[PDB]
RNA sequence: UGGGAGAGGGUGGUGGAAUUCCCGGAGUAGCGGUGAAAUGCGCAGAUACCGGGAGGAACGCCGAUGGCGAAGGCAGCCACCUGGUCCACCCGUGACGCUGAGGCGCGAAAGCGUGGGGAGCAAACCGGAUUAGAUACCCGGGUAGUCCACGCCCUAAACGAUGCGCGCUAGGUCUCUGGGUCUCCUGGGGGCCGAAGCUAACGCGUUAAGCGCGCCGCCUGGGGAGUACGGCCGCAAGGCU
């Protein structure tokens, strides 16, 4: 907005692992405000991921996000008769916002049939380093570096 | 093969050239914007000079170059950043000098400089 | 850091006083104005012509490279 | 009489930086150009570098709210020829003065003629782009012309849109150049704000657009039109009235 710096909504940490991060993800899961539904497919996916990976999946998705955290994206700046994909040091709040938006985005991409299935499977790969979830980031951070000629136009 | 030499930075609105010469002045290698793969105003960018200046230095030392005196001419936005990577390249950058040419009110320029 | 103070008596017309005259030419060989030389109007003018003549004899430069 | 400053004007010499091309060395895949691109130039070796040579034009910093000039206008350095102008001393002539229809001379740029010159730039012109179109604005080339000599041409936002000379009418701050006694005082120019006063207002105000005297030019609604006719000038384009 035009006034001052907007505020950051601090969420109510989840009721299972005691984390606000978890509380954040279910939201993206949560469609039509169906928290119970969303809260399920998550802790459900948290089950399949456990069975196929016997390490506390809390850490799993604690990892698979940093792997998703993009460090540099591009943003279009149209100085004069042209718009420049001026890349900028992505912001923290946004990075979580960015990582929190393709896993599901890439999970919903996934072909397997059940919700908790997909959501989980995207959780693992990023913990390893595989999947379109890492794709966006990967593609994003290098187009920027593929445009490192505009950093002086930064902001 | 030569260890000490020179480096000239022709810095212009539309581009930036980096040519490296022997102590006598005989060029030994050169490079500029497009050589790294840019076409157009994107050439008129510092980061171009970087790769440009860099790619020229990299190729230079491959012939044994390790020291070069610097020479800059022009008023280009890609000028200084070129002087940068050269120092942050791998050469001793023994000196810097601006021999940018300027008349004393001689020939008339084009219409767009009046 | 005005210069006129840096010196005392001295001929504005000694068009051969290189060591002195060359004192008013910035390290880029250019002539230096008055907010930098402390010279006055009539003074200032009487200089250059002095410098110039030498700059023609081969004493002072018309310009100089720059070092950083 | 004695001085002073100054791109005042004219002739002849002359000094360095840069652009363009030629020659030589080295060197490689692009240079150039734009808001972005393209024409264009480049493996027949360009761009950026070094070295040498030829030619033309304009004189960077100094330089500036500066200076000189009646005006247009004048800017590297040198010398010669020459003009106007200012200050002081208050030496000489003793009203010899101001203005000035006519006349005459000067007159930036473009343009004309003749003979040179021709690097950069650059009307017309060709090309490439933007556009619905683009006979244009931007880009790549490019002819006259811009430069010199001698002739014309005589117009303009030739402006301070303010004719010239003189006398009278608070000052303040800045700057150029003089004289003094050197704090400062006085002459002459260049700007600024402002006394009173003027002015339709904006504004001017010891550089008047203020109070006055003299003389010249000039205006009398707009357009038609600075056109037609005649006359003069001119090689012509066109000028004057
Ligand atoms: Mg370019
Ligand atoms: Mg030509
Ligand atoms: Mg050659
Ligand atoms: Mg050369
Ligand atoms: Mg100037
Ligand atoms: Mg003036
Ligand atoms: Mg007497
Ligand atoms: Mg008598
Ligand atoms: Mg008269
Ligand atoms: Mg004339
Ligand atoms: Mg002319
Ligand atoms: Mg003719
Ligand atoms: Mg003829
Ligand atoms: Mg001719
Ligand atoms: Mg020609
Ligand atoms: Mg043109
Ligand atoms: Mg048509
Ligand atoms: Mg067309
Ligand atoms: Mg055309
Ligand atoms: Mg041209
Ligand atoms: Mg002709
Ligand atoms: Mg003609
Ligand atoms: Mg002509
Ligand atoms: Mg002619
Ligand atoms: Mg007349
Ligand atoms: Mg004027
Ligand atoms: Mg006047
Ligand atoms: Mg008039
Ligand atoms: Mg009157
Ligand atoms: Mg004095
Ligand atoms: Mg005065
Ligand atoms: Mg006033
Ligand atoms: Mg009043
Ligand atoms: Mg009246
Ligand atoms: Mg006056
Ligand atoms: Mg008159
Ligand atoms: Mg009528
Ligand atoms: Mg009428
Ligand atoms: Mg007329
Ligand atoms: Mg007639
Ligand atoms: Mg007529």
């Amino acid at each position: 907005a035009r006034r001052r710096r907007a505020e950051v909504r601090q969420l109510q940490p989840d009721l299972v692992y005691g984390d606000v991060l978890v509380t954040a993800f279910i939201n993206k899961i949560m469609r039509d405000g169906k928290k119970n539904l969303a809260a399920r497919i998550f802790y459900d996916a948290c089950k399949i991921i456990q069975e196929k990976t016997g390490q506390e999946p809390l850490k799993v998705f604690k990892q698979a996000v940093e792997n998703v955290k993009p460090r540099m994206e591009v943003r279009s700046r149209r100085v004069g008769g042209a718009n420049y994909q001026v890349p900028m040091e992505v912001s923290p709040r946004r990075q979580q916002s960015l990582a929190l938006r393709w896993l599901v985005q890439a999970a919903n991409q996934r072909p397997e049939r059940r919700a908790a299935v997909r959501i989980a499977h995207e959780l693992m790969d990023a913990a390893e380093g595989k999947g379109g979830a890492v794709k966006k980031k990967e593609d994003v951070e290098r187009m920027a570096e593929a445009n490192r000629a505009y950093a002086h136009y930064r902001w | 093969q030569v260890a000490s030499g020179r480096a000239y930075i022709h810095a212009s609105y539309n581009n930036t050239i980096v040519t490296i010469t022997d102590p006598d002045g005989n060029p030994i290698t050169w490079s500029s914007g497009g050589v790294i793969g840019y076409k157009g105003s994107r050439k008129g960018t510092p980061y171009a000079a970087q790769l440009a200046a860099l790619d020229a230095a990299k190729k230079a030392m491959a012939y044994g170059m390790q020291s070069v005196d610097v020479i800059v001419r022009g008023t280009g936005a890609g000028r200084e950043q070129a002087i940068r990577a050269l120092q942050a390249s791998g050469l001793q950058v023994k000196s810097i000098v601006d021999d940018t040419p300027v008349p004393h009110n001689g020939c008339r320029p084009k219409k767009k400089f009046r | 850091a005005k210069v006129k103070a840096t010196l005392g008596e001295f001929d504005l017309r000694d068009y051969r006083n290189v060591e002195v005259l060359k004192r008013f030419l910035s390290e880029t060989g250019k002539i230096l104005p008055r907010r930098r030389t402390g010279l006055s109007a009539k003074e200032q003018r009487i200089l250059a012509k002095t410098i110039k003549r030498a700059r023609i004899l081969g004493l002072l430069p018309f310009t100089e490279k720059l070092v950083r």
